[PDB]
């Protein structure tokens, strides 16, 4: 029936897993659209928009870890991101509400395609998984900052899962 | 809490005067991209009149109190009151649920947890119907079911709209077996 | 008894959902409804259903997700039994038909009176995957096209300059682009555009 292992190959599954990564890392790509809809499009509203400290795992942690624990860590990291990128989806508006306004349907489109990437990256790291074998309210001005400041440390951990990745080109 | 009033329903068009309490120095208050002067009170906290105020969008114009260290800001909804509904119309197909159709008409301005709740009641029985969160767009003219009851077939009902600004209502009589 | 199809092949546009066809077969006078199963190793997609117009071909409903081996195959199912077809996998990313660069412009320059230089606007896929381009330019008056030798242009570029057309007459150009590997589909034909020489 359905294959356990997506793939049988080391060299073109490492080589998917480095362009997921590459394509993935994309601000202009996940962050602006949020900061556009959400009207913070202005220069210092946009200078707020920092990562706040443990959010998520640093580079330092990312190097030091091996070849499981990071996949398994990885892999939890994405299941909290697609939680709280769930909760997001629902607070976003609608696409006759963006019409209505004047925004850009663009920014939904890229969330609705970035959430299956986070499926399919998920899926991928399975595969290579398998080959290896061996606040009770918070303010409607608050919530906005504080999914701008989520997608950017989301931004930066992709950074360092795609530089981890590149780090480690070809091994048996 | 820092800015008042907070995430608060108002008219497009009429008055509001904000206010900002902090100890520190503020420097600029923006109402999005437009700026505001501001009117200095006893102590640090400042506050900014807005008059005849634009049609605000769905997350709000978001008035912000910028600072030398962080920023504050609240969001306002400026809204309208509901429409009547128009073009009611109800008729029977199986003669057994009665479907009542209607135009939304003027846009309200407001969504979220905020939309006009629209609910049908009879008048012989004092049976009614809620709509719940689902909301069809007007592309396909709002509808309604309505069980028909045994032994009557004179109908007379009343629809009522109600959102956080106004409600609105409209009476209709038909006969349930000319509109087969 | 209808039997088992075959010839499957899949094919994917730009930012698009990816659509996948078969052969018919023999015909047996009984209605057939045809469905095929598209699934990840771990993620079980939806099923297609063989409209009455085209049943064929269909277009799936979920959104395309790139350098993910996904495995397809038909199962084909009538009143008298059901047979599934062959099973294949393959990276979505192989099956990419790009448009073709639009704004093609021909500038000459006053300096050399034989040479042009070309210039378009490549789309979206530049960023995904690298590309390269075929171009073809003949005479005002020459029917028949000639072709620059691919060597020339097998890397993603935006600029290209054509040489030896000495004397003072008029060039029509066009392009086409594809995946540098080779693997997918040929983009169609940009729209001609021309171009005088310098005299
Ligand atoms: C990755 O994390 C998930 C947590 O969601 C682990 O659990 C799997 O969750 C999926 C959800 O679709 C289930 O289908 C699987 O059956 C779950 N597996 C187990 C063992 O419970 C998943 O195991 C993790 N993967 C790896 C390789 O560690
Ligand atoms: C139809 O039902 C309504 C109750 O929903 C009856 O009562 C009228 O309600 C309207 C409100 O839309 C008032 O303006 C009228 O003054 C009410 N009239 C009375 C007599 O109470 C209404 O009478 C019913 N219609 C008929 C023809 O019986
Ligand atoms: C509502 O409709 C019914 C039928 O559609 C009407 O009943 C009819 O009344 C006429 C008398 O004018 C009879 O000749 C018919 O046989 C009746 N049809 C039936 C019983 O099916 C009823 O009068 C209508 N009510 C009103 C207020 O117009
Ligand atoms: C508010 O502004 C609109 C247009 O900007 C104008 O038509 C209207 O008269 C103004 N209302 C008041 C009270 O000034
Ligand atoms: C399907 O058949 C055609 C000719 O009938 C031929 O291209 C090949 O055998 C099949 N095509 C593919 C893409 O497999
Ligand atoms: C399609 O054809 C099969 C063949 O018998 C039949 O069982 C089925 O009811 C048809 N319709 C659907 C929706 O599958
Ligand atoms: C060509 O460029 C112009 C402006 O440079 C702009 O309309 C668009 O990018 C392109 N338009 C078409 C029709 O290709």
């Amino acid at each position: 029936a359905a294959i356990g292992s997506c793939s049988k190959e080391y060299r073109v599954l490492l080589g998917q897993l480095q362009k997921q990564t590459d394509l993935m890392q994309d601000t202009s790509r996940l962050l602006d659209p949020y900061i556009r809809i959400q009207g913070l499009d202005v220069p210092k509203l946009r200078e707020h928009c920092r990562e706040r400290p443990g959010a998520f795992p640093s580079e330092e942690t990312l190097r030091g870890l091996g070849r499981r624990g990071f996949l398994q860590t990885l892999n939890a990291t994405l299941g909290c991101v697609l939680h709280r990128l769930a909760d997001l989806e629902q607070r976003l508006p609608k696409a006759q509400d963006l019409e209505r306004s004047g925004l850009n349907i663009e920014d939904l489109e890229k969330l609705q395609m970035a959430r299956p990437n986070i499926l399919g990256l998920r899926n991928n790291i399975y595969c290579m998984a398998q080959l290896l074998d061996n606040t009770p309210a918070s303010d409607a001005f608050q919530r906005k900052l504080e999914g701008c400041r989520f997608l950017h440390g989301y931004h930066r951990f992709m950074h360092s899962v795609g530089r981890v990745f590149s780090k480690w080109g070809e091994s048996p | 809490t820092k800015v008042f009033p907070q995430d608060k329903v108002i008219l497009v068009g009429s008055d509001i005067t904000f206010c900002c309490v902090s100890q520190e120095k503020v420097l600029s208050a923006l109402i999005g991209h437009t700026n505001c002067p501001l009117i200095h009170l006893d102590g640090e906290n400042v506050a900014i009149k807005i008059r005849n105020i634009s049609v605000s969008a769905s997350s709000g114009t978001n008035v912000v109190f910028t600072t030398e260290d962080n920023i504050f800001g609240t969001v306002i909804f400026a809204g309208y009151p509901p429409d009547t509904p128009q073009q009611l119309n109800c008729e029977t197909h199986d003669l057994k649920e009665i479907i009542c159709s209607w135009n939304p008409g003027r846009v309200t301005a407001l969504v979220g947890p905020r939309a006009t709740s629209y609910t049908l009641v009879e008048s012989f029985s004092g049976k009614y119907v809620r709509l719940k969160r689902a909301e069809a767009p007007t592309n396909e003219s709002y509808q309604l079911l309505f069980q028909m009851l045994p032994n009557q077939e004179i109908y007379n009902f009343t629809l009522n709209a109600h959102n956080p600004l106004g409600r609105s209502q409209s009476t209709i009589l038909v006969n349930i077996t000319e509109k087969v | 008894p209808p039997e088992k199809p075959k010839n499957l092949s899949c094919i994917v546009n730009e930012g698009k959902k990816m659509r996948c066809e078969w052969d018919g077969g023999r015909e047996t006078h009984l209605e057939t409804n045809f469905t095929l199963k598209s699934e990840w190793a771990t993620h079980k997609f939806a099923d297609c259903k063989a409209k009455r117009d085209t049943p064929t071909s269909c277009t799936v409903d979920y959104s395309t997700v790139y350098f993910v081996n996904i495995e397809v195959w038909v199962e084909a199912e009538n009143a008298l039994g059901k047979v599934t077809s062959d099973h294949i996998n393959f990276d979505p990313v192989y099956k990419v038909k790009p448009n073709p660069p639009h704004n093609l412009s021909v500038i000459n320059s006053e300096e050399l009176s034989s040479i042009l230089k070309l210039t378009w606007t490549n789309p979206s896929i530049k960023s995904v995957i690298i590309l390269k381009y075929n171009i073809q330019y003949r005479t005002k008056d020459a029917s028949t096209w000639s072709q620059i030798p691919p060597e020339d242009t097998a890397s993603t570029r935006s600029s290209f300059t054509v040489q030896d057309l000495k004397p003072f007459t008029e060039y029509v150009f066009r392009i086409r682009c594809m995946k540098e590997d080779g693997k997918g589909y040929w983009s169609d034909w940009s729209e001609e555009a021309s171009g005088i020489t310098y005299e």
